């Protein structure tokens, strides 16, 4: 679903956020 | 190039020549040789301002008088153009004879 | 529904032939194959009314055609020899006549001038005229919507190899009659199971490849498998077996070209980087770090 | 009347200032937009500083549109004095040197359009009198004017307009262009043995 | 003073009045022979990688093409695709158009000329308007040929509807940037010359002011397309020549479809990659599981006739002694040709060969030329 | 620059801004990157043109215009306002955006803000309409006319600068100072009012030369001439190409994986001879009811292969469930996006990544065992 998948992708840009922090 | 006109050698600093330079070109050494005033319209987009310089040079470093000549324009950028063109003339009488002779050309304008 | 030209371009070769009699047990396989020839144009005559027959023969000093014979042969005459019989159907009877004449004065011909020994075969010259032949009666239309048929009757008959030369012509026949919807029809008569480029040419142009062993019962394999006329070429499927693989041969060592190389400048193709780093077909000089980075290895850990 | 809004989306308005300064500084970017292929119109005086000295060659030509005959103002004192001088001195008429000069400044801004023979460009001269003064033409303007042309309207000026520019967009033949318009060295040879 | 009724009568029967009508179709014919002339084999880049840019804009909307410049445009270049991939099948193609004052992408680079068919068929539904944008239009163009290889050529075909285009910068840095990237870009116009096209095409093809066409007619405009398709000819700078790794796939045939490699689908059919053996549904296309290059020998075979051209066939004498009365693989008869009374045999149809002598028709003439491409006397000559 | 290959790879918000655009690439970022561990920059690397794509999709921008003159009013009259329309305002006049910044998050808003100067002198005069004083124009906005005067001293300010002598017009009239001729009649200088101050219809013409120069000059960012250009081009000589000619060698070696005499060649030719002389009896060709059955069956075997193999060839029916038709069609997608990165990083044919080349191979273990 739309929701879910780009809830994905806001975790993954976190978790992404977090290996440059 | 290089040709002839009657026993005046014109160096032209084109490959190509028109036939109304040309013809211009030979009205122009005849005036110079009766002495006379000449009134000339060369059309606009052919070669009139490089016609006149490269004959006029010719005529000026091949005959033994050697006048002096007086080119009078109308306008400050024209004085520059007709300047660029004989620049580039001299260059190519540079070029073929392989030398460069004793030649003084300026342009006249005022202080500012 | 439609009519149809069929151009047979046929390789009559002596040597060819004279190697083919050689191999099999029975001698003058070439009246088999022109009398199987001549009952399949009789057939494919049978088939409309309206449909026509041109047929080129390429011999060993170049090509001639067969049917129709020549204007200038036509203004000057008419021997009528007796070859084939008059008491049959005589639209069929003329072409035959022909046919036979012109196969007559052909070998009368290369007979006369035996002695030139040629490495130089025109299958791919006639194959060429065979299709501007297609192209003239096409745009003349004194028929209108004729379709059109190749059928190329060859020998390999085991002494012939494969001809590098042939490689160009024969490709752009290929492209000329995809591009005027003309397939090309070829019967190989010989010892050599495979031949690549009219393989190619076949399965190219929606063609029938067929290669046949034995000049007997040749009339059958016309009449079943070569009797495809394009009217019912969609419906009807090909016995085409062996699909070819459509690759090409290497430039300096001939083999078959796997995953390789080619030139970019004259497309030549190499199935190794050539020593002197130069073009051997084009003669262009190569970049020595492009070229390495073609020499580079795989990489994996220690 | 919003006439200038359409013409905006075509091209840059740029028009000759009584300031040399900035006159010179919009003939820079009139130069710069027909360089760059922005298209350009530039709004000069025929009797200006523009039209002496200034050329526009190729891309900074192709079109010389003359609003009207610049004639001077003939009201004024010393003008009429100046004709009159010319009427009791050299038997020059007042409307045969009006037109005379006002022609002249006509042409000099048609003469602006052309350098080399490979440039192009329409002279389009909007007025009613000029199509009795096709005579008072120099003599090359008036061999290119046709006589087909003397009374054209706007939409068939346009026409042929299009049709030039579509004409001389195309590549010349120089074997069309090879001896006839343009000599090469063995060409003046052959005309100077010619006329001897 | 009068009026325009009280004049004369046209009288429009009266102003009009009434062999050589042949020498007169066949000087022209000599002409056109002539500018034919010029054949030289000329090293051509085969690896094309085109981007055709072609103006949405509002310049479109002008009727003076049938039945509009936007969908006329669209059909030459649905024609325009089917022959470039037919004659360069290896050549890769993106497709850009120029409306609302942006460059918009309708196809990525590919090899495939259906997905360019059935871009330019949706472009075909939609409205042009705007104001072209060719600094944008060439900067997306370059972006695209940014990642074309050094051994494939980077040309863009720009189908110019418009007399003037607005810029968001300097164009002539776009251009200096092409000329360094080694872009050569080709502009059918449709109005007039453009300048700025034209110093593009110059800069952009090494002083060669030839590629900057203008159309004439419809039949011009189509003959403009048709020259487009061909390879242009490199110039001698250019040192880019390298061996191009790549492999010749082999034709699967299996009863069960299998997923293929490049667009995750069941198909029937396929190629086999000869270094990966992944499968490819059409080719020519790179191998999406290897980066090789999967292509035919028709495919290498299309372009031969590019590398080296048929010289053109030679119009007879017509006091030389004719060799035959017919074609020769066409044998179609030469007729008496007599234009007039006394032409005798002036200007006959036969079209000598310059390697085998060997006179043809105009009907074999054009064809050998132009759809075959090998002469079958030169192949009959036994050498 | 910003399009290098690097900085699309590095770029991570434009990265997700192509991803959320694009549907398709969901059902291969999402088990690829995610679920096995693909590094991004892996994944992406292939897909630099669908990123640079998408990057000169939203950086282009749309040229400079004189957008005040294509708005025009269509009792009551409406006029449309784009986002892009009125950035156009802001860039080609910046003392509209002065007066948007102080205003819009202070006192009042953008639509009465928009109404206010559209009523105001001030868009008359950057319009290029002449300007008198019975209209009202807006209070508010009218106190900035001053400050868009400012404005335009400082745009002459760096728009004046020393022109070549070719177009020098102030040099062409400076050449004589001291001329001192007659003073030209009414019709040369700017029109007057009946005071004699001016009527300001040169203000309008000066309005229009600095938005012409403004255009232009936007144009010129980041984003020996005299010889040239009054050399004829047309008296040089014509341009030679230099294209290169190729000479091709055709002695290609011969493909690798009995010769008969003239006699009897000749023997067998007058063989054929008076075989077709003395009878072609074409009822010979008819076989001999045994070579016809095996020609027969070898033709319909090569049929019969043929049918099975054309008997059938928007992608094709499949007997699986959906279900299971999407787990092994985004399997096989996976395989192929694992295939390919290990054979770019295979053929890469660098030291430095061989760990990489270990890890690819390790995932591809993996996905076998998967499978
Ligand atoms: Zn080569
Ligand atoms: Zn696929
Ligand atoms: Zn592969
Ligand atoms: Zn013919
Ligand atoms: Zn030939």
């Amino acid at each position: 679903e739309e929701r879910e998948n780009e809830k994905t992708l806001n975790d993954y840009y976190a978790a992404l956020a977090k290996k440059q922090a | 190039m290089k040709f002839y006109i009657d026993d005046l050698p014109v160096l032209f600093p084109y490959p190509k020549i028109y036939p109304e330079q040309y013809n211009y070109m030979c009205d122009i050494k005849k005036t110079l040789d009766v002495g006379g005033n000449s009134i000339l319209e060369m059309p606009s987009g052919t070669g009139k301002t490089v016609s006149l310089l490269s004959l006029t040079i010719a005529y000026q470093m091949h005959y033994p008088e050697h006048r002096k000549i007086i080119y009078c324009s109308r306008t400050m950028s024209e004085i520059e153009k007709a300047l660029v063109e004989l620049e580039n003339l001299m260059d190519y009488r540079t070029k073929e004879l392989g030398y460069q002779e004793d030649f003084r050309g300026l342009g006249l304008t005022s202080r500012k | 529904e439609s009519p149809s030209l069929l151009t047979v371009i046929i390789e009559i070769a002596p040597k060819l032939w004279t190697t083919f009699d050689e191999e099999g047990n029975e001698k003058g396989s070439i009246i088999k194959v022109l009398e199987a020839l001549i009952v399949f144009l009789n057939a494919h005559l049978a088939f409309n009314s309206a449909n026509k027959v041109a047929v080129i023969a390429a011999y060993s000093q170049g090509i001639k055609y067969l049917y129709p014979e020549s204007t200038s042969a036509l203004k000057a005459s008419r021997s009528d020899l007796k070859i084939i019989n008059s008491d049959m159907y005589r639209r069929f009877r003329n072409v035959d006549e022909t046919l036979v004449e012109e196969i007559y004065k052909l070998f009368e011909l290369e007979k006369k001038q035996i002695e030139q020994n040629s490495q130089r075969s025109t299958l791919a010259g006639a194959m060429s005229a065979g299709l501007t032949y297609v192209n003239r009666i096409s745009k003349e239309s004194v028929t209108t919507s004729l379709k059109s048929r190749l059928l190329v009757l060859t020998c390999g008959s085991g002494s012939s190899k494969d001809e590098i030369f042939q490689y160009i012509p024969i490709m752009n026949c290929i492209f000329s009659a995809t591009k005027m919807k003309c397939p090309i029809d070829v019967v190989k008569i010989g010892g050599s199971k495979e031949s690549t480029f009219l393989q190619q040419t076949t399965d190219a142009t929606n063609g029938v490849y067929l290669h046949v062993e034995s000049t007997e019962g040749l009339i059958q394999y016309l009449a079943t498998a070569m009797f495809i006329d394009p009217s019912l070429r969609p419906i009807i499927v090909k016995p085409n077996h062996g699909s070819v693989d459509f690759r090409t041969s290497c430039y300096l060592t001939g083999r078959v070209v796997a995953v390789g190389f080619i030139c970019s400048v004259c497309l030549c193709v190499l199935s190794i980087i050539p020593p002197g780093n130069k073009c051997p077909a084009c003669d262009s000089q190569f970049d020595e770090h492009v070229i390495a980075k073609l020499k580079r290895k795989p990489v994996v850990p220690r | 009347m919003g006439i200038l809004d359409e013409v905006w989306k075509h091209k840059l308005i740029l028009v000759e200032t009584p300031d040399a300064q900035e006159t010179s500084l919009a003939l820079e970017t009139y130069r710069k937009a027909c360089s760059n292929g922005r298209g350009a119109i530039l709004l000069s005086v025929a009797r200006g500083k523009v039209s002496e000295g200034i050329d526009f060659d190729h891309q900074y030509g192709r079109t010389v549109l003359m609003i009207g005959i610049p004639f001077q103002y003939t009201e004024s004192r010393i003008l009429k004095a100046r004709l009159e001088f010319m009427r009791e001195n050299y038997r020059i008429r007042e409307n045969d040197f009006l037109s005379f000069d006002a022609m002249r400044h006509a042409a000099q801004c048609l003469g602006r359009v052309l350098r080399g023979k490979d440039d192009y460009g329409v002279m389009v001269l909007a007025d009613r009198r000029f199509s009795r003064k096709r005579s008072q033409l120099p003599k090359w303007i008036a061999q290119g004017l046709s006589d087909a042309d003397l009374n054209l309207s706007t939409d068939m000026a346009i026409s042929n307009t299009k049709q030039f520019l579509r004409t001389m967009a195309q590549p010349t033949d120089p074997k069309d262009q090879e001896g006839v318009s343009v000599w090469s060295y063995e060409d003046l040879i052959k005309h100077q043995n010619s006329r001897k | 003073g009068g009026y325009a009724w009280e004049d004369e009568i046209k009288r429009s029967w009266d102003l009009v009045k009434v062999m050589a009508s042949l020498v007169a179709s066949i000087v022209e014919a000599r002409k056109k022979r002539t500018a034919k002339k010029n054949i030289t084999p000329y090293q051509r880049g085969i690896i094309r990688s085109l981007i055709l840019t072609l103006d949405c804009s509002e310049a479109m909307l002008e009727k003076d093409l049938r039945p509009n410049r936007h969908a006329m445009i669209i059909q030459y270049a649905i024609d325009f695709v089917h022959e470039f991939f037919d004659q360069n099948p290896i050549s890769q193609m993106g497709i850009i158009i120029m409306r609302n004052g942006l460059a918009q992408l309708v196809s990525q680079v590919s090899g495939n000329p259906q997905d360019h068919i059935d871009a330019l068929k949706s472009i075909r539904k939609q409205e042009p308007k705007g104001n072209p944008s060719l600094q944008n239009a060439l900067e997306m163009a370059r972006g695209l040929l940014l990642p074309v290889p050094a051994h494939c050529t980077r040309e863009v075909l720009i189908v110019f509807g418009s007399l003037s285009t607005t810029d968001p910068g300097d164009i002539h840095q776009t251009i200096d940037s092409l000329v360094s990237e080694k872009i050569r870009v080709k502009v059918l116009g449709l109005s007039a010359q453009v300048a700025i096209c034209k110093e593009l095409c110059k800069a952009t093809n090494y002083g060669d002011e030839s590629f900057y066409k203008i159309l004439l007619d419809e039949t011009h405009l189509k003959e403009l397309f048709n020259e487009a398709v061909t390879p242009l000819p490199v110039n001698k700078i250019n040192k880019g020549f390298t061996l191009v790794k790549m492999g010749f796939p082999t034709r699967i045939f299996e009863d069960t479809p299998t997923f293929c490699s490049c667009h995750s689908k069941l198909v029937y059919g396929g190629y086999f990659c000869p270094n990966c053996h992944s499968k490819v549904c059409s080719l020519p296309t790179v191998c999406p599981c290897c980066d090789l290059m999967l292509i035919l020998s028709t495919h290498l075979a299309r372009s031969y006739h590019h590398l080296m051209p048929l010289k053109t066939f030679a119009e007879v004498p017509t006091t030389e002694k004719f060799r035959s009365e017919d074609c020769f693989s066409c044998q179609s008869r030469f007729p008496i040709l007599k234009n007039h009374k006394n032409g005798k045999l002036l200007t006959s149809s036969r079209y000598r060969c310059e390697d085998c002598k060997q006179e043809f028709c105009v009907d074999c003439d054009v064809f050998i030329h132009e759809i075959l491409h090998n002469c079958p006397g030169c192949e009959s000559k036994p050498v | 620059d910003s399009l290098s290959k690097e900085k699309l790879l590095t770029n991570l918000k434009l990265q997700q801004s192509l991803l959320k655009g694009n549907k398709v690439l969901m059902k291969v970022f999402q088990e690829t990157v995610i679920n096995a561990g693909l590094p991004p920059s892996e994944f992406w690397s292939t897909r630099i043109p669908l990123l640079r794509a998408f990057a000169l999709s939203t950086s282009q921008k749309v040229g400079p215009y004189n957008v005040l003159s294509t708005i025009k009013p269509v009792n009551k009259v409406n006029v449309n306002l784009s986002r892009e329309k009125i950035l156009n305002i802001f860039e080609n006049y910046p003392i509209v955006k002065k007066a948007y910044t102080d205003n819009v998050p202070k006192n009042f808003k953008e639509p009465e803000f928009w109404a206010r100067f559209f009523s105001s002198k001030l868009f008359r005069k950057l319009r290029g309409e002449k300007i008198m004083q019975n209209d009202r124009g807006d209070v508010i906005i009218d106190r900035y006319l001053t400050l868009d005067q400012e404005f335009d001293r400082k745009d002459d300010d760096m728009l004046l600068h020393p022109v070549k002598k070719i177009i020098d017009l102030d040099g062409n009239i400076q050449d004589d100072p001291v001329v001192r001729g007659n003073r030209p009649d009414f019709t040369m200088q700017p029109g007057v009012d009946i005071n004699g101050n001016s009527d300001g219809t040169v203000d309008i013409l000066k309005g229009m030369n600095r938005l012409s120069e403004k255009m232009i000059m936007a144009l010129k960012n980041e984003y020996n001439d005299e010889r040239n250009e009054l050399k004829i081009d047309d008296l040089n000589e014509s341009y030679k190409t230099n294209y290169a000619i190729i000479h091709l060698k055709r002695n290609a070696h011969e493909k690798t994986t009995l010769k008969v005499s003239n006699q009897q060649m000749l023997q067998q030719l007058s063989l054929v001879m008076d075989n077709l002389i003395n009878k072609l009896d074409l009822n010979q060709v008819v076989p001999n009811n045994e070579v016809s059955n095996k020609i027969n069956k070898r033709v319909i075997t090569a049929i019969k292969i043929n049918a099975k193999q054309a008997k059938h060839n928007l992608e094709v029916k499949s007997t699986l469930p959906i279900d299971l038709l999407e787990s092994c069609r985004m399997l096989h997608t996976t395989c192929c996006e694992f295939l390919k990165h290990f054979y770019i990083h295979f053929q890469s044919g660098e030291q430095k990544q061989a760990s990489t080349v270990k890890k690819l191979y390790n995932h591809l273990k993996d996905c076998i065992e998967k499978l």
